[PDB]
């Protein structure tokens, strides 16, 4: 739970699409060889904005990663997800008490 | 291939590519035969397989880490995985960080004081938390039980960027009674870098002459010459560095520059006789006499 | 030599009869002043110091016995001579006198073959000569 | 001052130089102390690596194996009533290294002159000290004789060969030097 994904599912009740504004370019990017980058733009503002990385391993068992108002988030080998098998990602955020969801995005993420 | 790093724990060799199959990796408890053992991987209740055998092929880290062998309610054994990934065939390096100050893929640099064999081998590693080093040391292979590493301990924090490296370093004495005028083996140092279920190994060979460094030249003190500019300082060996003085030699390099640009001279004497300008410091080096070592740290006294 | 050590005559003293009477005098002579040191007179047997044994060899009579014999040589005119049998371990007692013999015979030693540390001494003249220094220690 | 010392450091000396012109010679060839492995000729045949250390250092006197080539020839850097055996067995084992260390010299010199070039040759002064300093260690010194060949050898062998020899005796040099200083002091 501590700088690593928790397979556990994530605290807020709804998921429901909030609103026109969503967080969007969700991009991850390798580095280096044990480090790992992925950055979300969200289109519209908030002082209270909570960002979340939600995602799924190849097996289903989808984890969330918890972040602070950040655009960008850097992982390791041994955070959760799968860094040589297809995993795919998304960001969720809870602005407004309503929760918007970034594009979903499978890539290798060893590149 | 599987191995025992030690016992309970397992190190598998995996390939790092992606979409790689894993090694076939069977779980075996020496324990009195019971039927009905369960295998338990996470803290949680799922159990993963049954029987006193358990197949489970790790092709990722998530697949590592304590399978646990409990049948009855108490927990039989243990079993403990560790990782050591292989990328395009070269063994990964990542708990520890390249230094480069001798040569590129230098992560483990030693040093030592006195002939005596004692030495510190100190290596920058910036994983913060959940690691632990291994530390073995041995002359050439031949003496079994040759030296006698101490524990790893962490020495500093600096902030070099924001990365805040931690040093780690050991204490190693050459445990050989017999005494000998010359080193004809490298004495030779392995770090089993361990972070949660990653294992790392680094080897590093070297010889107490070269990796000597002097601690600074001690009771430095000026004296002026009676009616003359000149200023006699006269400086004495230190009692750390091993003894007999005479079979083991110095030499004493004083720079004057203090505060033109190199007023360096280098002198055997433990006197020599400097002009001092009021303006400014003298200080003292010393080096290996017979063969090139590292430079002491300055030995400074105001003039 | 502003500071002299010793000075040394080369000419080597051969007395005309062991009791003879020789006297040495030093002069100091200096811009300012001169000192002269009192006349001190030395008999020829005062003089000389016999040379420490060059020589040593250790033998148990021939035999596993206890008892020692000790093949050591010197300088030829030596009247008087002294051993250590002191156990090497911890110093004890040296005899104070040996027999006029270059190899000493049926010296009590102990039974053990344990490595013992020997040093020997010789006097030129018991009456008025000084002791020779101990041999290099002979280790067993 | 002990003059088999400043025989000494004249060698220490010489063989420094040699080194700095074989490494600028061969520039191909490796001769880096990092490339060139340490092997020592003279590893089994002599008791120099144990029995010259400091009267302090060495105590048991175990390691001293059986009074390994115990031959103590007498020579005119000591005196013979002068030094305890420690340091007689370490002057006689010092002047075996150095009649091992000048055989081979002479035979590599032999086969360099043969190049057809003078890429490199063995420092003439440098042979001349190490038959002087034997000269003072032992009476009975034997001069090694003229050694030639009727044919001629691969060089690049005799190169490599060369650069372990050169490493390796500079490290018996300063052995030699911190005992002669020893004695002197
Ligand atoms: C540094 O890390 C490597 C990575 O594992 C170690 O190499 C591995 O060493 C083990 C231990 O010897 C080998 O496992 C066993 O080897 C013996 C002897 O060949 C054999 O009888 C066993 O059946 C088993 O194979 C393992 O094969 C080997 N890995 C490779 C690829 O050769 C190395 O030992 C580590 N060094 C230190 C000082 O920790
Ligand atoms: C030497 O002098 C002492 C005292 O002055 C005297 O007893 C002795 O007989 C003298 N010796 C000779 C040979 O005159």
């Amino acid at each position: 739970r501590t700088s690593e994904c928790c397979f556990q599912d994530p605290p807020y009740p709804d998921a429901d699409s909030g609103s026109a504004s969503g967080p969007r370019d969700l991009r991850c990017y390798r580095i280096s060889s044990d480090r790992y980058e992925c950055s979300w733009q969200y289109e519209g503002p908030t002082a209270g904005v909570s960002h979340f990385l939600r995602c799924c391993l190849s097996s289903g068992r989808c984890c969330y990663f918890a972040a602070g108002s950040a655009t960008r988030l850097q992982f390791s080998d041994q955070a959760g997800v799968s860094v040589l098998y297809t995993v795919t990602l998304w960001v969720e955020s809870w602005a407004r008490n309503q929760t918007e969801k970034s594009p979903e995005v499978t890539l290798q993420l060893y590149n | 291939a599987i191995w025992e790093l030690k016992k309970d724990v397992y190190v598998v060799e995996l390939d790092w590519y992606p979409d790689a199959p894993g090694e076939m990796v069977v779980l075996t408890c020496d324990t009195p035969e019971e039927d009905g053992i369960t295998w338990t991987l996470d803290q949680s209740s799922e159990v993963l397989g049954s029987g006193k055998t358990l197949t489970i092929q790790v092709k990722e880290f998530g697949d590592a880490g304590q399978y646990t062998c409990h049948k009855g309610g108490e927990v039989l054994s243990h079993s403990l995985l560790l990782l050591h990934k292989k990328e395009d065939g070269i063994w990964s390096t990542d708990i520890l960080k390249d230094q480069k100050e001798p040569k590129n893929k230098t992560f483990l640099r030693c040093e030592a004081k006195n002939y005596s064999g004692r030495f510190t081998c100190w290596w920058l590693t910036t994983i913060s938390t959940d690691l632990t080093f291994s530390v073995k040391s041995s002359r050439g292979s031949s003496d079994p039980q040759g030296v006698t590493c101490g524990a790893a301990t962490l020495s500093a924090e600096r902030v070099r960027g924001d990365n805040k490296e931690y040093e780690y370093s050991v204490e190693c004495q050459e445990d050989s009674a017999c005494p000998a005028a010359e080193e004809s083996l490298p004495i030779e140092v392995m770090v089993d870098a361990v972070h949660k279920l990653k294992y790392e190994n680094y080897t590093s060979s070297f010889f107490i002459r070269d990796i000597i460094k002097p601690d600074p030249p001690k009771n430095l003190q000026l004296k002026p010459l009676k009616n003359s500019r000149q200023v006699e300082v006269s400086w004495e060996y230190p009692d750390t560095w091993s003894t007999p003085h005479s079979y083991f030699s110095l030499t004493f390099c004083v720079q004057v520059q203090g505060k033109e640009k190199k007023d360096r001279v280098f002198t055997d004497k433990t006197s020599a006789t400097v002009i001092c300008r009021k303006n400014a410091s003298i200080s003292v080096r010393a080096q290996d006499r017979y063969y090139s070592s590292s430079w002491s740290e300055w030995a400074s006294v105001p003039c | 030599d502003i500071y002299c050590d010793y000075l040394d005559f080369g000419i080597n003293l051969t007395p005309e009869s062991p009791e003879s009477n020789f006297t040495a005098k030093v002069t100091a002579v200096n811009s300012l002043g001169s000192s002269s040191s009192l006349p001190s007179t030395f008999t020829f047997l005062d003089i000389v110091r016999p040379l420490p044994p060059w020589d040593i060899r250790i033998k148990f009579q021939k035999a596993s016995v206890s008892r020692c014999t000790l093949y050591w040589r010197d300088e030829g005119l030596v009247l008087l001579n002294r051993l250590r049998y002191r156990p090497s371990n911890s110093r004890l007692w040296n005899m104070v006198n040996v027999t006029k013999a270059k190899g000493r015979h049926d010296l009590l030693d102990l039974k053990p073959f344990t490595e013992y540390e020997f040093q020997i001494s010789s006097k030129l003249h018991l009456y008025k000569g000084s002791w020779s220094d101990w041999s290099e220690s002979l280790r067993a | 001052m002990f003059p088999c010392l400043h025989h000494s450091q004249n060698l220490l000396r010489a063989v420094s130089n040699m080194l700095q012109k074989a490494r600028q010679t061969l520039e191909f060839y490796p001769c880096t102390s990092e490339e060139i492995d340490h092997e020592d000729i003279t590893k089994d045949k002599t008791s120099t690596v144990e029995a010259c250390l400091p009267l302090e250092l060495t105590k048991n006197e175990s390691c001293l194996n059986s009074r390994e080539t115990s031959f103590i020839t007498n020579g005119s850097c000591l005196a013979s009533r002068k030094t305890s055996f420690m340091m007689a067995l370490c002057l006689s084992s010092i002047y075996e290294d150095l009649k091992m260390y000048q055989v081979e010299f002479k035979t590599m010199n032999a086969k360099l002159l043969m190049d057809p070039k003078r890429q490199i040759f063995l420092d003439q002064n440098m042979l001349a000290v190490i038959d002087e300093l034997m000269q003072a260690l032992n009476f009975n010194s034997e001069t090694v004789p003229q050694k030639s060949s009727l044919e001629e050898p691969d060089f690049y062998k005799t190169k490599i060969k060369l650069c372990i020899l050169l490493h390796a005796f500079r490290i018996r040099a300063v052995t030699i030097d911190r005992v002669m200083s020893y004695l002197n002091a």
